[PDB]
Formats: structure tokens, C-alpha cells, sequence
RNA sequence: AGUGAUUGGAUGAUAGGAAUCCAAACCCCUUUCAGAGUAACAAUUGGAGGGCAAGUCUGGUGCCAGCAGCCGCGGUAAUUCCAGCUCCAAUAGCGUAUAUUAAAGUUGUUGCAGUUAAAAAGCUCGUAGUUGGAUUUCUGCUGGAAGGCCAAUUCUAGCAUCCUUCUGGACUUUUACUUUGAGAAAAUUAGAGUGUUUCAAGCAGGCUUGUCGCCUUGAAUACUCAGCAUGGAAUAAUAAGA
RNA sequence: ACUUCUCCUGCACCUUAUGAGAAACCAAAGUCUUUGGGUUCUGGGGGGAGUAUGGUCGCAAGGCUGAAACUUAAAGGAAUU
């Protein structure tokens, strides 16, 4: 949301849940944010991570746990 | 409605009421200076009674 | 008057003056449970400006149990300070100053950011609602559609003051259904505000940062009482 | 029969008793010293013809030729009576237009602007009693709007007491009596 | 009229079924008077 | 629902122009009983001769006796009941003397306090105004 | 910064001239002798329970008289009647009655509703009417004229096997559709220009000791289903099937 | 004949919805102010009235079509105490 040159104006941007690239609202408290924690060549080791977001509309379908699988097949770390 | 409802008391309190007259009081502003008074006694209810 | 002590881990952090402001709270979307959390932020003369309150309705409310009635007043209240903050809250209760000050604590606590557009060109801050962004509540449907700059709020002098509080200056309102029953007209036109944000422009389609959470980078103070 | 247009310079709102309305109408009586609230939805009315005109341009598009032709001629006029400055010449300024920008530009507030008249209520009875000359010819009427142009020019007539002529007729009264 | 609702009895009434049977006494006599001044 | 369909003229010009029958306030306008019905001839005002003075009242809650006269239009000669309003003003009427008639103010139906629908603007031309006020 | 009749000195309403206007009077515009201190040259019209802005005031009346568009006031303490005082709204205007438009997404093409609120024919056939599946020269490269802006967007010729009878029109089934164009009275309406003192208006004016006066003066322009004409590759009818 | 498993086609049923609704409830009453797949019929506050008159079908009983004057501030729906 800019305005004649530069100037992002608004407060804020609401972040888009992965699963459906859907906006989450500043009162959906059903939103999650999940941290998975990265490993070194024989570790242990956390700290850097993949962050991911995903909304309450998807959660309370059930279908939360389906699309968490694929945003973490194409990281690497799982072979479903 | 009934028609022969009577017609005697017609106008009881209008001529029953105790008549008076009229202060003389000094006349208030028309116009342009009539809103020039509004204007400031508000800015510096509007009907309270004791 | 008054050194609150806060509870729970937001309460903490913001009294410590470690969360900047209600943005980083609204990204995250973590529930402010304690009104004294956003009287912080809407500090007096500091704010820019100060968080507004006006009460919109009292309504009697009666219960007829056994002998006699009971009678409870219920207070609906928005409040508001003009740049995109706007809240509404009701409360019910025994006498009328009792139910208007837990009226203000939930119309604080409610409080909802309001993203605001301009109407075609785009200069020198933003006065509208976005798009045409239509709200519903129990039988009331409202629309409020983009105005060009000028043209002021078009709508039902209830409709006027909680666009007010948001600080939309332009609107055109449509009201279908029963708008005599206020609470459920100030809800609908609340709940269309609310979703100014939750609607998906091509503005923005970029993939998001990802920046860490309040809880998590002040998680080391939260850890000691 | 007769062939003579005529119309309506303006017309009452809606809503009678709105107290949000009143007060900001009672205001713009104070500060500028109007004679009563016709005079304000005159200017209300007055607007509408200009903004209407540039709602309808704005719409379109900068390369079409109606747009080009009708707005540079209402940004002329906006122009010349001195109600937008010239620095801004988008036709999206006029919208950003107010009430109080048209009653600051009539001959009451120009007269005390001037400061001759010194308070609102005494620059109405200035222009009314035949002072004050615009230009070449003097001027009878509170609400005449000045073209910026126009408005070094507003000086007291050459003929009346503060112009330097006859002294009206009281104090020729006093002076001939004495 | 009153098609469907007909008989809706929201409140204490006639009834409907006892009312349709009186309309048909009373225009079933309005024929016969009316064929008499024939 | 509707034919939405571009070739649908005629079945959407024809049902509105016979389902607008449906409205009370339509039929009030559009039919030819009008002009047979009130007393009025389509009129704002009627003249008429006050046949008789007489007095009704109001229905429950309130109870009173209000006033009314009855009067004969001059063109259909027809009988009607005019309220007289403001206090008393009965003294002023005078059987046989000449009274402006108006509406109610509700197109006929009913006003307040039963079954009349006119008021008396005039007596004699005098207007009931002046002489309550006395100016 | 507002009050306080405490005094205080500083323009036309009016009445009569002058010239101007007028066919002859008259009005306007000019300038004139008189011409306001409770500025007696005195602003009224509707309201003050809610809707609707503005009095839990003070007397009289006691479901009476009356108010009241609707809800409701009055049965002896009336925030509504009849008065007084004060305040509110509009203001040289304001109230009432009838018809009409918006509000009316309460006639709904845009745009309503039909389980229970008003409303799905008891059920099938069915002629008009309305509506009807997919599919038939798409892609590519090289120009040309323009073009906005610090090459995009238009339009157009070729070459992948592309007509010709001539020197612009004939053929491409036919229309609808869309585009541009013709022709269609002004007044009114929107609108360019212009200080009728402003303004509603009006179509005038504006420069200037110059005299065949000048601005080769202005009074633009839009708007006005069916019908006539035309560029076009989609969409939809329609035709057909050497 | 029975067991296990898949496919369409039936009458339904249970569970649940960031789908809908005034609510009761609803795989349709969903995909409708983010309003247009095609089409038929019906409704416009409550009475008066499915009455009056005229028409037409019927052997009759009655059916189909179907008004007005006047009347009235509420009728009506779903849940709560």
C-alpha cells in the first residue's frame, strides 16, 4: 500500500497462512506458528529453523496436519 | 359514536382561567445580531430551572 | 492512578516497555486479556492522540422472575482514536455507572485495526474503506462502499460516529434489514471493519518475512517471575 | 411567456435537528458573521456545482480530450477566485475543498482581512453603507467573492467620510448647530 | 381470502372448519331467495 | 426465480404491470373508484352548509366528547362530520352558516381519539385561528 | 473575550427637488435640501414527554374542557390541556390540507420474498413463449508508420503455399453486436467565454484624444429506440449438408 | 447362501462446518451486497372475504376465476424468563 513515491502507508501486514496463502486477521486466535529447528552433519544443533504459519480456518477443518506434511517435503526433511 | 354526547360544557377552561396580561420588556435583536448573541453565550442544558 | 500488576506474559512485557507498539501484537494475533496493556499505548498528550470513549446506547433489560421485576441496564459503547483504531463493547448490570465502566474495559479490549484506501488516484494519506466491504449481524446487513475525498460520511447518525472513531472521513453506507435494534447495527458495522485487513489485494500477493514473535525474542525475561 | 430562466441558489438539508450539524453550521456563522443559515447552504449548494463537475471528469481518463478541455477551464476559475493556490493544479484538489475556503474569500471577511473594518459584525455594515471601492466602482453586497487579482484593490470610496467627502449628515448637525 | 393459512388458529377463534360450514348455510339460502324473486 | 434471459421482455413488463395491483397504495391512485368516493372531488378544500352541530366520543382509553359538525358539501350535497379544533369554538359555528372543510391530514382513514376525517378551517371565512387567538 | 437602557458622539426606510429614463407618465441608477436614541422606524410563525432541537419551572383545570400526524397525556401534586416566564428551530417568511417524488431492496432489469412470518398449482403430459453441450486458419519470425516515456500501447504489410473481372468494387451465407461517420430546428438542459455592483440572469462586451477606430470581436461545443452508411478476427443467431 | 472389498442407482440416518439462517433448524434452507446457470407458478400489514356481483364447469352438493365500500395499530414468526 504505497502512495505518490514510497511511503508504505497502513500499520502493518497481516502475515499469509502457508497452507492456503490466506490472510490471518488480528483476532483469528486460532492462528499458529510453528518453528522446526534445522541439524548440522551429525547433530543436534537448533537455532536457525523453517518458520511456518498457518490459519484456524484450516486447523478446525482437520486439515492442518496434511498441508504440514507438504510445507515440510519440499524443505528436505521428510520422504512422504 | 353517540350523538347525543351534550354541548353545554364547550369551551369550560378557556373561559374559566384567570386572564393576564403581557410584561413590557425591552425588545431582543432581529437577524444577523440575534445570531451574533447565540453564538457566544453558548461558547462562553441552555434551560435550567430552579 | 495505578500501578496494575500485570499478569500473564504480555502483561509484563509491555509494562517493561519492551513490545513497541499494538502492530506486533495485531501480526501475531495474541489476545490482550488486560485492558491495562492498551492503556499504555494511549498515553494522554503521548498518544497522539488519546483513545476516545463515547457511550452509544443504554437499554433497560428486564427479567420477570417470581414477584416483582428485575431490571438491569445494558451499556453499548465504542471507542475509538482517530488513524485506524476503533473498538465496540457492551455490558449489562445493576446500576448504570457500573455497567459503562466494564462497557469501556470491553470495547478497550476489542479494540481492531482498520486498513483505510484511497478511491482512484492515490495522494496525501489515506480517508476510505478500501473496497466495498460489507458486514452482517443477526439480520442487518451494511455496506460501506469508497467515496471520492470530500464527500464525507453518508449514513445513519449511529453510522457517522463508530466510522468516526475509525477515522474513515468518506463512505457511502446501504443498511438492509432492521436497523432499529442498535446493537446489532453497531456489531454489523464493527464486523465489516474488521474485515478491511482479512481481504487479499494484489498489493499484497509478496510472499511474507517471517519475522520472530514478541513471546519468542523476550522469552529470557519471561523465564524469571 | 416571458422567456427568462431562474433557479435555486440553494436548498435545506435532510435532517432537521442534528446537533453534530448545528453546531458546526453555528461556528462558521461566529467566525465569518453571517445573517442567518440560508447564507451558509448557498456556499453548501455552491460547492456541489463545482464538485459534481469534477466527479464526473475525474473518472474517466488524462488522455481523453472532454477531460482536458473541461477541467483546465474549472481549474482556470478556481484559480482566478483565489480558492485553490496555484502550486496545486490537479482537478483531485478540488475535491479537497471546505465551506471555510469560500467564506474567506467573500468581501466580509476581505474587508477585515484588510483589517479597515476591524470585527466581523462591523465589516457587514462597512460594505452595506455604500464604503468601500473594489476596483473602479464601489460595492453594496457582503457576499460578492473576490477574483485575488481584485483584492489589492479594495479601498474606501472616494466619496463617503472614511473616502474623504461630504461628512455624512450628523456630523454636519453637530458642526452647523455648533 | 386465506388460502393456506385458512385455518391457522394463531388465536382463540371460530374454527375453521365450523365457519366454512356456516358461509355455506348462508349462501346456500341466499340461492333459493334469489331464485324465488325470479 | 426471474428469466433472466435477453429475449424475456414481455414477461417482466407484463408482471409488474399486474402484480402492482398488489399494493393498498397503488389501488388508492389507479382505479376508477376515486373519484365516485370521498366527498372531496379529488380536492384539497370543500364549502358547506352546517346542517346540524353535534357531538361524539372518543374511543377507550380516552373519553370525552370532541366537537364535531355535520355538513353538506356544496356541489354533491353530501353529508359529512367536520372536527372543530381548539377549545370550544362550537359558540362560533352556527347551524346554517357556511365552513371551509380540510382533510385530517391522514388521507381520510382516521385521525385519534371515531370514523371522522375532516376538520373545519373556516367559519363564515373568519378561520378558527383568529378568533381563538382574538387577533 | 463576553455582559451592563450608564451616558457618548460618529446610512436608507421615508417625504420633496434636480437631471436621467419613458411614445407620454412611472420604477431603477446618479446627486440633492430635511430624515433614529427605549434606533416606538418596536419580527413574526410554529414548538419545548419521545420520535425531533428545547423547561423533573410557576398558577388554573380535575378522564371535564381540550391536546394528540403515531406512541400517548388529563380520574386534585399534568415534563403534553388553558395561561405566564424562560429557551429552542427557521426567518421576511413560517404553519396547515390535498396530489406527487425520494426514503421504498415495502413492485425488486440492476435488486426482494415463497419449510414454519404473506406465498410452490394434488400430480404427469403439452403447444406456443423463454433457454439450449463440445467442434471448423491457430501459432511463429522479418518489416513499416506512429507512439507515450525516462523499448511498452496502438495500427499495418509480408513470408510458411492466400481470390480474382479491371484501373477504386465484385466475390467471402445473412443479420444482430460494436466502432467511426452522415443527417437530425431552436428554447430548455449540461457547458466555453464575460465583475448584469454580487446574484437569478443576459449574450453581451473590452481597449482608446481617435474621426474610412481597432480587437481581420464574440455569441464555441455536446445532447437530439427505429431508419441510412461503414471498419472488425470474438460472441449469438441463421444459411448449407463444383 | 454367507464373509471381505469397489462401482454406480434408490429410500434414509448419524457426525460436523471460517457454509447459511431471525432463530427453530438446514448436505440443502450451502456455493446470494464477494448480489446474474435455465425456466414455470405464487405473495405485498391485519380484517371485510374466498364473501358480493358477473362469467364458466357441475345432475346437485359445490369447483375454478374473484372485487369494493367501510374497518383497524398492530395481526404473524422463533426462542427467553
Amino acid at each position: 500500500m504505497q502512495n505518490d513515491e514510497g511511503r508504505i502507508v497502513d500499520l502493518y501486514i497481516p502475515r499469509k497462512c502457508s497452507a492456503t496463502g490466506r490472510l490471518i486477521p488480528a483476532k483469528e486466535h486460532g492462528a499458529v506458528q510453528i518453528n522446526v529447528g534445522q541439524v548440522d552433519e551429525h547433530g543436534r544443533y537448533t537455532g536457525e529453523y523453517h518458520a511456518v504459519a498457518i490459519s484456524g480456518a484450516v486447523r478446525q477443518r482437520g486439515e492442518s496436519d496434511a498441508c504440514l506434511n507438504r510445507l515440510m517435503h519440499e524443505k528436505g526433511l521428510l520422504s512422504f | 359514536g353517540k350523538v347525543h354526547g351534550s354541548l353545554a360544557r364547550a369551551g369550560k377552561v378557556k373561559n374559566q382561567t384567570p386572564k393576564v396580561a403581557k410584561k413590557e420588556k425591552k425588545k431582543p435583536p432581529t437577524g444577523r445580531a440575534k445570531k451574533r448573541q447565540q453564538f457566544n453565550r453558548r461558547f462562553t442544558g441552555p434551560n435550567a430551572q430552579t | 492512578l495505578k500501578d496494575w500488576v500485570p499478569i500473564t506474559k504480555l502483561g509484563r512485557l509491555v509494562r517493561d516497555g519492551k513490545i513497541s507498539s499494538i502492530e506486533e501484537i495485531y501480526l501475531f494475533s495474541l489476545p490482550i486479556k488486560e485492558y491495562q496493556i492498551i492503556d499504555h499505548f494511549f498515553q494522554p498528550g503521548n498518544c497522539a492522540a488519546p483513545l476516545k470513549d463515547d457511550v452509544m446506547k443504554i437499554m433497560p433489560v428486564q427479567k420477570q422472575t417470581r414477584a416483582g421485576q428485575r431490571t438491569r441496564f445494558k451499556a453499548f459503547v465504542a471507542v475509538g482514536d482517530s488513524n485506524g483504531h476503533c473498538g465496540l463493547g457492551v455490558k449489562c448490570a445493576k446500576e448504570v455507572a457500573t455497567a459503562i465502566r466494564g462497557a469501556i474495559i470491553a470495547a478497550k479490549l476489542s479494540l481492531v485495526p482498520v486498513r483505510r484506501g484511497y478511491w482512484g488516484n492515490k495522494i496525501g494519506e489515506p480517508h476510505t474503506v478500501p473496497m466495498k466491504v460489507s458486514g452482517r449481524c443477526g439480520s442487518v446487513r451494511v455496506r460501506l462502499i469508497p467515496a471520492p475525498r470530500g464527500t464525507h460520511i453518508v449514513g445513519a447518525p449511529t453510522t457517522k460516529k463508530i466510522l468516526g472513531f475509525a477515522g474513515i472521513k468518506d463512505c457511502f453506507s446501504n443498511s438492509k434489514g432492521s436497523t432499529k435494534t442498535r446493537g446489532n447495527f453497531m456489531k454489523a458495522l464493527f464486523d465489516a471493519l474488521s474485515q478491511t485487513y482479512g481481504y487479499l489485494t494484489p498489493e499484497l500477493w509478496t510472499p511474507t518475512v517471517y519475522t520472530k514473535s514478541p513471546y519468542q525474542e523476550w522469552s529470557d525475561y519471561l523465564a524469571r517471575t | 411567456k416571458s422567456y427568462r430562466t431562474y433557479s435555486k441558489t440553494a436548498r435545506s438539508p435532510k435532517r432537521p435537528f442534528e446537533k453534530e450539524r448545528l453546531d458546526q453550521e453555528m461556528k462558521l456563522l461566529g467566525e465569518y458573521g453571517l445573517k442567518n443559515k440560508r447564507e451558509v447552504w448557498r456556499v453548501q449548494y455552491a460547492l456541489a456545482k463545482i464538485r459534481s463537475a469534477a466527479r464526473e471528469l475525474l473518472t474517466l481518463e488524462e488522455k481523453d480530450p472532454r477531460r482536458v478541455f473541461q477541467g483546465t477551464a474549472l481549474l482556470r476559475r478556481m484559480v482566478r477566485l483565489g480558492l485553490l493556490g496555484e502550486s496545486e493544479q490537479k482537478l483531485d484538489y478540488v475535491l479537497g475543498l471546505t465551506v471555510a475556503k469560500f467564506l474567506e474569500r467573500r468581501l466580509q471577511t476581505k474587508v477585515f482581512k484588510l483589517g479597515l473594518a476591524k470585527s466581523i459584525h462591523h465589516a457587514r455594515v462597512l460594505i452595506r453603507q455604500r464604503h468601500i471601492r473594489v476596483g473602479k466602482h464601489i460595492v453594496d453586497i457582503p457576499s460578492f467573492m473576490v477574483r485575488v487579482d481584485s483584492e489589492k484593490h479594495v479601498d474606501y470610496a472616494i466619496t463617503s467620510p472614511f473616502g474623504g467627502g461630504r461628512p455624512g449628515r450628523v456630523k454636519r448637525r453637530s458642526l452647523k448647530g455648533g | 381470502a386465506h388460502g393456506a393459512s385458512r385455518y391457522k388458529k394463531a388465536r382463540a377463534k371460530m374454527r375453521w372448519k365450523w365457519k366454512k360450514k356456516r358461509t355455506r348455510r348462508l349462501q346456500r339460502k341466499r340461492r333459493k331467495m334469489r331464485q324465488r324473486s325470479r | 426465480g426471474k428469466p433472466n434471459g435477453i429475449r424475456t421482455a414481455r414477461k417482466l413488463r407484463s408482471r409488474r404491470r399486474v402484480q402492482k395491483w398488489a399494493d393498498k397504495t397503488y389501488k388508492k391512485a389507479h382505479l376508477g373508484t376515486r373519484w365516485k368516493a370521498n366527498p372531496f372531488g379529488g380536492s384539497s378544500h370543500a364549502k358547506g352548509i352546517v346542517v346540524e352541530k353535534l357531538g361524539i366520543e372518543a374511543k377507550q382509553p380516552n373519553s370525552a366528547i370532541r366537537k364535531c359538525v355535520r355538513v353538506q358539501l356544496i356541489k354533491n350535497g353530501k353529508k359529512i362530520t367536520a372536527f372543530v379544533p381548539r377549545d370550544g369554538s362550537l359558540n362560533y359555528i352556527d347551524e346554517n352558516d357556511e365552513v371551509l372543510v380540510a382533510g385530517f391530514g391522514r388521507s381520510g382513514h382516521a385521525v385519534g381519539d371515531p370514523g371522522v376525517r375532516f376538520k373545519v378551517v373556516k367559519v363564515a371565512g373568519a378561520s378558527l385561528l383568529a378568533l381563538f387567538k382574538e387577533k
